[PDB]
This record gives C-alpha cells, sequence and structure tokens, in this order.
RNA sequence: ACUUGAAUUACUGGGAAGUAACUAGAAUAUGUAGUGUAGCGGUGAAAUGCUUAGAUAUUACAUGGAAUACCAAUUGCGAAGGCAGGUUACUACCAGUUUAUUGACGCUGAUGGACGAAAGCGUGGGGAGCGAACAGGAUUAGAUACCCUGGUAGUCCACGCCGUAAACGAUGGAUACUAGCUGUUGGGCGCAAGUUCAGUGGCUAAGCGAAAGUGAUAAGUAUCCCACCUGGGGAGUACGAACGCAAGUUUGAAACUCAAAGGAAUUGACGGGGGCCCGCACAAGCGGUGGAACAUGUGGUUUAAUUCGAUGAUACGCGA
C-alpha cells in the first residue's frame, strides 16, 4: 500500500564524470559527508593504480553482481537495478574488515577478483539448493 | 544379462510424495530405474517438476547408452511431475511413442484407511 | 487406459488437458480418506438445494 | 436451539455409565 | 333396500421390495518365477517401520477375503429399520382403466404380537483392507489425544440373545373442504398441444404461529381414536417387580435446594469465519537501545526526614 517510488533521481560527479561513482561515493558517506568520501574514494583508486582506470573497478564491481536471491526460502531474481546497489553494498561492507592502514588501503579489493566473491558464491551455492521451488 | 532390444517402455509411478521412473525392456524385464528421493531431494520437495525432471534425467542418458531407442511411456499416479517426467526424456534423447495412462482405479473395492484429521 | 497417439510438448499438453477433462485429478483425493454413508449424503441435499435456489 | 440445553446431559450419562463399568465384576 | 366407502376379480404395467442358490471385473494383500540396485514409506518438518538376508519398481501366473466405479439422482420401492455388479427360482406389494362381483363388511386401537440401524453377547468357520484396546515415533511445561508406523476383538458367514439411536419431517393415524406458478416418477385420454388420477421437490397468496417459519404432501377450517406434557436441579436417581447368559431394557419416587431455567428475534462486542481497504505495520535499507563509564527519573533498603502525585500502551530527562 506505498503505492508509489520515485527511485531519487541523482547528478555525476567532476571527475569521471560518471552516475555510478555517485551512487559509490553516496552508499560510502558516513554521517552525511559527500567530501571526505570523495577523497577517500579518489584515493583509493589512485592507490589502484598500480596493477587500468575506473573500468578494472566496474568490473570488479560485476563479480559481486548476483542473480538470483532465496526470499519457504524461495529463490527468485532480484531487480535488472537492485543487482548494482547489492554489489556496492557487499563490496563496501566486506572491504571495512581488510586490517590495512587506512580506508583508501582497505578498499584495494577490486583487484581481488576476497571476501566480495565469497558472498555471491554462498547465494549461488545456497538459491541452486532450492531450486524446486 | 537382460536383452536390450530397442523398444521398450517407461513406467512413471508418481504419487502425492514421491515418484519412480524405470525404464523397462519389452518383456518386463527392468533395465534402469530411478526416484526424486535417489537423486538426493529428501524431503518436501520430492513432488516437485525440477525434481521429477532431475530423477528422469537421471536415468535416461543410463539406459540410452544401452541399446533403447523408443519408449512407449506409462503413466501411473496422481501428482505432479508426469508431465516433466516425460519431457526429460524426449528432451534427452530416447523418442517417446505413446503416453498411455494407467492410473488404477477401484470399483468399490477397499476401505479407504480413517480420514485424517 | 488413456492412450494417446503421437513436437513434444503439444502432445504432453494434449494429454494432461484430456487427463484433466476425464474427472480423475479429484477423483483419487476423494478416495485417499473414507467418506461415510451419513456424510456422502448430505452433500447431495446441501448441493441440490443450493443448485435450486440459485434458479 | 442452543446447545447448552443438552449439554449436562452428556456428564449426567457420562458419569453413570463409567461408574457402572467400574463397579462390575464384584460379587 | 342402495352404491359412493371398503374388499374381490379381469387387462395394462411398476420398481436397490424380500429369501435362497450360482456367477464377473477392477482394485488391495500374499506366494512363485524373470529383470534390476539403494533406497522405500511417512509428515508442517522428522523419527519409529521395511530394506545389500536384494526392498521400492515391473512382467506373467496362482491363492484368498470384502465391497460393487460409470449408470447414480431432493430418482424408485418398503409400515419402519432399510434396500445398489449380473442371473434364476419361490413370494409379496402398488398404480391406472371398458369390465364383472359382495353390499357398510369402515377408522382408530389400552393390555398384546411381530419386525426393528450400529454397537454388544453365545456357539462353529473365515479373516484381503480397515481398525476399539495396546506397543513404539513425533508435538507439548505435561499429551493416557489430534499426527506417523504396527496391531487384537470387531467388521464377514450359518443358528441364535438384547431391543437401544439426532430410530428426525424433533410434525400419530383416518376423512372432508379451501388460490396459483414451476420440475420430475409411473399410468389413462390424446395425430400435437395439452387434460385427469397415484407419488415425489421448490416459490408463494389468504389463513395460522411469540417469531423463525408453515402454507393443498399444512404448522389452514372442522369431527373420531390413541400416546404424551404441567418450573429447573435432585433424576430417568433410590426401592420393589418383569425380561436377559451378561452388558442392560421397561416401570418409576421422595427428602432437600433456587427464583429462576427455556424458545424466537434485535443492538453491540468478539472469532486462531469470509470479502474489500488503510497506517515506518510488515518486507528492503540506515541509525540506535540492551555491552562500558558518567546525568537525571523510579522501584527497593536504611534515616530524625529521605515532601506529594503517575506508577502498560496514555508513568518513569514527568509535574519541576
Amino acid at each position: 500500500r506505498k503505492r508509489a517510488a520515485k527511485k531519487r533521481p541523482l547528478l555525476p560527479d567532476p571527475r569521471f564524470n560518471d552516475q555510478l561513482v555517485t551512487r559509490f561515493v553516496n552508499n560510502l558517506m558516513w554521517d552525511g559527508k559527500k567530501s571526505t568520501a570523495f577523497k577517500v574514494f579518489y584515493d583509493a583508486i589512485d592507490i589502484i593504480e598500480t596493477k587500468t582506470s575506473l573500468e578494472i573497478w566496474k568490473d570488479a564491481l560485476t563479480n559481486v553482481m548476483p542473480h538470483v536471491e532465496v526470499r519457504f526460502q524461495i529463490p527468485m531474481q532480484i531487480r535488472p537495478d537492485r543487482k548494482i546497489s547489492m554489489a556496492m553494498k557487499w563490496l563496501i561492507l566486506y572491504a571495512r574488515r581488510r586490517n590495512e592502514k587506512s580506508m583508501a588501503q582497505r578498499l584495494a579489493s577490486e583487484c581481488l577478483a576476497g571476501a566480495a566473491v565469497k558472498k555471491r558464491m554462498d547465494t549461488h551455492k545456497m538459491a541452486e539448493a532450492n531450486k524446486a521451488f | 544379462k537382460v536383452i536390450v532390444e530397442s523398444t521398450g517402455e517407461a513406467h512413471i509411478s508418481s504419487t502425492f510424495n514421491n515418484i519412480i521412473i524405470s525404464l523397462t525392456n519389452k518383456k518386463g524385464e527392468v533395465i534402469a530405474w530411478s526416484s526424486a528421493g535417489k537423486m538426493g531431494f529428501r524431503g518436501s520437495k520430492k513432488n516437485t517438476p525440477y525434481a521429477a525432471q532431475m530423477a528422469a534425467e537421471d536415468c535416461s542418458k543410463v539406459a540410452l547408452e544401452a541399446g533403447l531407442k523408443k519408449v512407449k511411456v506409462y503413466v501411473k499416479g496422481p501428482g505432479n511431475g508426469r508431465e516433466s517426467a516425460i519431457r526429460s526424456i524426449h528432451n534427452g534423447g530416447i523418442e517417446v511413442t505413446e503416453i498411455i495412462d494407467v492410473t488404477p482405479m477401484p470399483h468399490n473395492g477397499c476401505r479407504p484407511p480413517k480420514r485424517r484429521r | 487406459m488413456l492412450i494417446i497417439p503421437i513436437n513434444i510438448d503439444r502432445a504432453l499438453k494434449r494429454y494432461k488437458r484430456k487427463f484433466d477433462k476425464t474427472g480423475t485429478v479429484r477423483q483419487l483425493r476423494a478416495r485417499t480418506a473414507f467418506i461415510k454413508p451419513s456424510v456422502v449424503k448430505r452433500a447431495q441435499i446441501q448441493k441440490a438445494a443450493y443448485i435450486q435456489t440459485l434458479k | 436451539p442452543s446447545g447448552k440445553k443438552r449439554k449436562r446431559h452428556k456428564v449426567a450419562t457420562h458419569k453413570r455409565k463409567k461408574r457402572a463399568r467400574a463397579n462390575r465384576h464384584k460379587k
């Protein structure tokens, strides 16, 4: 009986002029601080310049996109868009467990394509079991 | 030891809690059997189209490498899976030529057992 | 019996709908349990009365 | 009518029945 | 004295109407033989149970018991209980009609006789399935139950015994009158329409009824006969008697206690009844509390006093 949705339109960022970076830093924000989140993301993607650009980050963001979730524990597809919010949430949630020094340092999990693919593998292994529904 | 001449049947006996597929020669000698509970589906999912399909495909490409090409499937009993027990045999090699249903119905023979509350 | 001669999905759907039409998908769920005449004779006087009042 | 009136006549006929059963084989 | 009531006879029919004897198929169970390997069965999920000593599954044959899918139903028959696969024999009953026949031979019916669901009892067989009691598994705080796996009596047959039911249409049997509409069963008259008897359902007018309802198959208006009722509990109890192998059946009080029990309908309330909707109510996401130290509030314990009040949602950083 919510009867509506608005999807909350967004606005792109100056660097990389991309619309996914804005969603990523929005999920990265804490206590309503966007500037420091952008700073941390930029330091992280520049630290990732060891090995290309944010292309490798956005492709690593694909390996954490599940195709079916269990929610009598019935499996079902999630949505064509909630996939890139579960992927971002899982990446950001499991990048805060790395025992590195800084946030930009422990965010170096895009090259681990490492606690991010494990979640998708467990989801697929738990969804392929309850396939008779 | 049993002759596997290329004319046979597939007895699909289903019920309210399981299903059993048996590919059999044209003389009654069973060649290869399979069951939903046999295919690691122990629980309330034995009576499901996916379980029936897996149980059928288990024995399909087992009796296939024996000399069986044409089947005269006999279906018996109620329950789900009668569809995707012939679907995933005709879609897995061996070809079906009949869908004869031989579900037994008594003509007021015996007393049904004590309607359950 | 329900012998049906013979794509495969078309013939399978034909067989399934013939099986649902011949009145058996609900004939065995009635024989799974025991219905004594004292209860099988009221489902007629409560059905005929409904069909009559629906006229 | 109401069932409360027909009630208690099951208990009055069950207690007597159980008493007569428990008083059998007495001699 | 008469035929209109009643009964008999003649012709057309009618049915799961009875008793006895034969016979058929599907299905379940068991056994033998062939094939074949790891499960089968069960539940809201599990376990007990059967299985590598070859189960479940499939084919062929054999054995045995009970009940008769479709037809099949507000159908039909029977006084009621009740009666359902098919065939025969021995009976019984009913309806219509051109007959012929006797002439009130009729209705009801206390004592009484007969029949009388299921369960139960005795003797002798049979026993496939189901299954009281009972044994395990499961749920629960407990489960002597619901659920699951087995299972004795019984259910069946041949002689008997008891005579009880929500044995209900909760409406005794007759006869005669009083509006219609609409199906259906078996007859008659009909080339069809349709009409008239005998049964079986629904709507409804008048009329009855406290109302629900009934309403030509009356709970409508009359007459005859039988049974029963007189506040609730005690109580269908106590005592005596009759019947029965027994279980039990029939008849049937009193002392004592209360001012109430009871039927129909109305408004609200409620339901682990149904239908349609709403709310950060739930589903998703974020941040918390409950963990640690500090501040106030309150309960509790002490004090000469620890001022008073709210101590669920609607009190507890409240009056202040």
